């Protein structure tokens, strides 16, 4: 001590308090180690899933056949001979009627759907304008093919039909006038991965069982997961089709994709309906003019409200098919609800909703005329006024509705007759 | 906000300092309440990633139908069955003990499809006589050894065939070298099982590239980087319902086997073998002076520490058994290994921009017969000679190893003679 | 880490502790070692710890 | 995005209250109050009303 005198009580208490504080403050350095281990473990487990949902060096020789015609690996070829080698592989847009409203994919193998999805990009004339590579495009399509699960309904077969309908709207319904090419590309490539890695249960079962999804996100639990996984896939070299865009264009495309993917949730459609109903009505006041064209495509909020409605009309497009396809699709869509009923009956010991338990197996048609009346009759009406060329869809629903109605009534009589006589 | 003093006097200069130091401290203290949320999000992201991994390496409803073909013979699904009912189906489908000669030292696998190996593997679990004693449900066994099959990657050398060969060699040692006498059944269950998962998720690069590339593996672990990654993945696989073949065990046995499995898995790192090699020779020498073979059993089967040193050596004697097979398989396995070495060399030269060492250079692919010879002298020639002096049933391995060394040295001499001849002019 | 935290918390209070020299030593927290380090002791080499 | 749309489309009105020096809006979502004369009576409020005995002044 600096006075020449020995330590005493008043210099014991001070240095005892100092060391007490220093002893308590060792909580922070441990959490540093825990963080630096959790982060690395997360990185390892996230790099393990990228090997299983990616197209490796073989199995890409089932589309790009470079070994037999040239004798060299795909990454050694040039931009030419690659367009040439895939020119004869892809189907033709006329034979399969890719851009019609009645396309049916029941008699098709999963490998053909990949080669039609690849063709869709060539039809829009987007490959050359933005200088996207070929290998990256083909690998991206095959990886998206492998990324879906194998559950009954929400498989790759549902991921192709919701992209083909949007291509048909953008080309046959003549909605491409309002949008530039970049936004068209973003919408087409964000319609394919809208329901990716879908477990098979809606947003309520995720909150009831306290799944880890229900804690990381707070609202619209599954859509944010779909978006995050899709963007994670898009950020890998040899799978990135946005290699040749500057910063501004890349940011704009990402923002548009983000807005598109989260708008396919039914809980955000019931509240954003009147705005669309007003945008449609204000279009008539520019009378005797087909040159209003979204005020010559300078407005930005309206171009971001039309897109959400386009997505939520593409998502439910299955109801507007011919009867011979809807009849088969309805059972597939009911099977998932029936399967979720059993899980929530056993794991949680709770009585399911009447639409989920198998015991009302004969009550299916009735519910199917409620849904049509409630959710999916407004949209196809309003678009029918916004443009006329997409009228053939509006007829579709109507026809289907009638049939369902008739069937339900028959069942009623069967239930009505037996109760009275007994 | 503070609303009234107890004395009666208004607030003054001292009270402002007293009640301002407290708020400064509490304002500074929010770092912990931020770190809390960051950790609570990292944990959830890790759990989601683990579940996504788990989905892709399990057996769906339509995949196990290729092994036990229920849903045709019976109307019920595999889950709705009785234990004795499934045994009748399993008996007629599995290969016999003597069809594929899985009791020999010369068993070659490249004449069988990747589906046969699974059935042979689950046959081995019946040969030991262990399914009845501990009552492992018979669906879980099939589902597990199918998930392990799909767990390996698809690369040149470290694929499912290597993982089956190691386990087959270990079973052969247990049931033909008579090393079964020293160990009970429970300590052989967890050796045969730990032979199937020793290289479960191999990327294709050794431990040095991991340090020289700053892979996230090299920061989580510090020593024996890869060998500790194969252990936590295996213990994650066998830690869930429908894949836990250890559920009918009680607490003590479960703890024993889990403690006994990590030693076996980590002992396959070559660097550990060089350091703790001498201690095995002392046991070998102590075995000699005893009077009879039978008396030695009652002494060794009691001491615990000495048995572990023998298990951790059988694992290395098995992990590189591919050098003792006849000269029709070695001539191909050598090239298979060389392919992976050349691929790692190419990655090293392309990505990190350094010069590969002569071992991994694709250009100098004519001196391969020489290097291999050195390997036989450097590592293999000891483990097998010691085991040959220990037991007498393990001699064919040694003589076949000598023959292979002779062949490789002859090839090396021919190559060197040709090279010297070319330089004459 | 712990080493930096103590070396930033003890350097700021030199003046308030009027002392000529002071020192801090840090112990090691490794309770139980691995399996491959215990073995040389239980087999008759490297006699056990005495401190 | 789905909240800024109504403002830009004439459906609602822009905010007009006070603002924190970094732009945020001033709304309290919890109020912990202590009483220390007579009774301890600790309390927590999940969402304070417009007229609490603290925020009213
Ligand atoms: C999975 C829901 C979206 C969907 N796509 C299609 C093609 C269909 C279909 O054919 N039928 C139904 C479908 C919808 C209902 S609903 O109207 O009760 N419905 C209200 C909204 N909630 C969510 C917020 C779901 C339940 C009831 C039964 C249904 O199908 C039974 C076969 N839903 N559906
Ligand atoms: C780690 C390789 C294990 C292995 N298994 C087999 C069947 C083989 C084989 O036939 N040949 C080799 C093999 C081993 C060496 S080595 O002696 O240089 N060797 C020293 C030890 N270090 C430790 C990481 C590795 C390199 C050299 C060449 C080798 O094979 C070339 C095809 N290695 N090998
Ligand atoms: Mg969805
Ligand atoms: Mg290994
Ligand atoms: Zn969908
Ligand atoms: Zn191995």
């Amino acid at each position: 001590r600096k006075d020449g005198k020995p330590f005493d009580e008043m210099d014991e208490t001070l240095m005892e308090s100092l060391t007490q504080f220093l002893g308590w403050s060792v909580l922070n350095p441990d959490t540093y180690e825990l963080m630096n281990k959790l982060e690395n473990r997360k990185d390892i487990f996230q790099d393990m899933v990228k090997y299983h949902v990616k197209c490796d060096n073989e199995e890409i020789q089932t589309i790009l056949k470079t070994r037999e015609v040239y004798g060299k690996e795909p990454w050694e070829c040039e931009e030419e001979e690659l367009a040439e080698i895939l020119q004869g592989e892809l189907p033709d847009a006329d034979k399969y009627e890719i851009n019609k409203f009645h396309f049916s994919d029941l008699p098709l193998t999963e490998l053909e759907l990949v080669k039609c999805g690849i063709q869709m990009y060539y039809e829009l004339k987007v490959v050359d304008k933005f200088h996207i590579p070929q290998e990256a495009l083909v690998r991206f399509m095959y990886s998206l093919s492998k990324g879906y699960r194998r559950i009954t309904y929400h498989n790759w077969r549902h991921g192709f039909n919701v992209g083909q309908t949007m291509f048909s709207l953008l080309v046959t319904g003549k909605l491409k006038r309002y949008f530039t090419d970049l936004e068209a590309l973003a919408m087409v490539t964000a319609a394919f991965c809208h329901d990716i890695d879908h477990r098979g249960t809606n947003n309520l079962y995720q909150m009831k069982s306290q799944n880890p999804l229900a804690k990381l996100h707070g609202s619209s639990i599954l859509e944010r997961h779909h978006l995050e996984f899709g963007k994670t896939l898009l950020r890998d070299e040899s799978l990135n089709i946005f290699q040749n865009l500057n910063r501004r264009q890349h940011e704009h495309a990402i923002h548009m994709m983000d807005i598109a993917i989260i708008a396919t949730d039914l809980a955000l459609y019931f509240k954003k309906r009147t705005m669309f109903q007003k945008i449609v009505d204000q279009s008539k006041t520019y009378e005797t003019q087909q040159e209003w064209t979204q005020y010559m495509m300078l407005d930005q909020t309206r171009k971001e409200i039309v897109m959400a409605m386009m997505m939520t009309a593409c998502d439910l497009s299955a109801i507007t098919k011919p009867w011979e396809v809807q009849s088969k699709v309805a059972l597939l869509v009911a099977a998932e609800f029936w399967e979720q009923g059993d899980l929530e009956r056993t794991v949680l010991q709770q009585n399911p909703i009447p639409m989920m338990d198998r015991n009302k197996a004969d009550e299916l048609p009735k519910l199917q005329v409620g849904f049509i009346d409630f959710v999916c009759t407004f949209v196809y009406k309003e678009f029918s006024r916004f443009h006329e060329e997409i009228t053939p869809m509006l007829d579709g629903i109507t026809n289907n509705r009638k049939e369902w109605k008739a069937l339900a009534d028959e069942y009623e009589t069967k239930m009505k007759g037996l109760e009275e006589e007994k | 906000t503070f609303y009234n003093r107890k004395d009666g006097k208004p607030f003054d200069e001292q009270d402002e300092v007293l009640m301002e130091s407290l708020t400064q401290f509490l304002g500074w203290s929010v770092l912990n309440t931020d770190t809390y949320d960051k950790m609570n999000k990292l944990e959830n992201r890790k759990d989601i990633a683990q579940d996504m991994v788990l989905y892709h390496v399990r057996c769906d409803r339509e995949e196990i139908q290729l092994i036990l073909p229920t849903r045709e013979r019976l109307g019920k699904e595999p889950a709705d069955c009785e234990e004795d009912e499934l045994g009748k189906i399993l008996k007629e489908v599995l290969p016999g003990p003597a069809k594929f000669d899985i009791y020999e030292f010369h068993f070659s696998d490249l004449e069988c499809t990747e589906l046969e190996l699974v059935k042979c593997g689950i046959q081995m679990y019946y040969e030991l006589g262990v399914v009845r004693k501990f009552q492992i449900p018979q669906e879980v066994l099939v589902r597990f050894l199918f998930s392990v099959s799909k767990g390996y990657r698809r690369i040149t050398y470290h694929n499912w065939r290597h993982g089956f060969n190691v386990a087959q060699t270990m079973f052969t040692l247990l049931m033909t070298g008579k090393l079964k006498s020293y160990y009970t059944d429970l300590e052989a269950f967890a050796m045969v099982t730990a032979g199937l998962c020793h290289d479960i998720d191999h990327r294709g690069t050794n431990n040095l590239y991991q340090m020289k590339s700053q892979n996230p593996l090299a920061k989580l672990h510090g020593s024996s980087i890869l060998e500790r990654h194969h252990l936590e993945f295996g213990k994650f696989l066998l830690s869930e319902e429908t894949l836990n073949i250890y559920q009918n065990l009680n607490r003590r046995q479960h703890e024993h086997v889990i403690h006994l499995m990590d030693i076996a898995i980590i002992a396959t790192d070559l660097a550990l073998y060089f350091k703790k090699r001498t201690m095995f020779q002392k046991i070998v020498d102590e075995s000699k002076n005893y009077e009879d073979r039978k008396s030695w059993v009652e002494y060794l089967s009691l001491e615990t520490t000495r048995k572990e040193i023998v298990m951790a050596m059988m694992m290395t004697a098995c992990d590189l058994s591919a050098i003792t097979k006849p000269w029709e398989v070695q001539s191909k396995v050598a090239l298979l290994v060389a392919a992976e070495f050349w691929e790692q060399g190419d990655l090293e030269r392309t990505v990190l921009d350094q010069q590969p060492i002569p071992m991994m250079d694709r250009n100098k692919a004519a001196e391969l017969p020489k290097l291999q010879v050195g390997f036989i002298d450097f590592v293999c020639t000891f483990v097998y000679k010691e085991f040959s002096r220990f037991h007498e049933e393990i001699l064919p391995m040694f003589d076949r190893l000598q023959n292979n060394r002779k062949e490789w040295k002859a090839l090396a001499d021919e190559y060197e003679a040709k090279v010297k001849a070319l330089e004459e002019d | 880490d712990i080493e930096r935290q103590f070396h930033k918390a003890l350097y700021t209070v030199r003046a308030f502790l009027n002392c000529d020299r002071y020192s801090v030593g840090l112990l090691d927290m490794t309770k139980q070692k691995e399996f491959f380090d215990v073995w040389p002791v239980l087999m008759g080499e490297a006699p056990p710890y005495a401190g | 995005f789905f909240d800024v749309w109504p403002v830009l489309m004439g459906e609602a009105q822009a905010y007009s209250g006070p603002r924190t020096p970094d732009g945020r809006e001033i709304l309290f979502y919890k109020v912990i109050d202590y009483i220390l004369h007579g009774k301890e009576d600790i309390k927590v409020i999940p969402s304070p009303p417009a007229d609490h005995w603290a925020l009213a002044s």
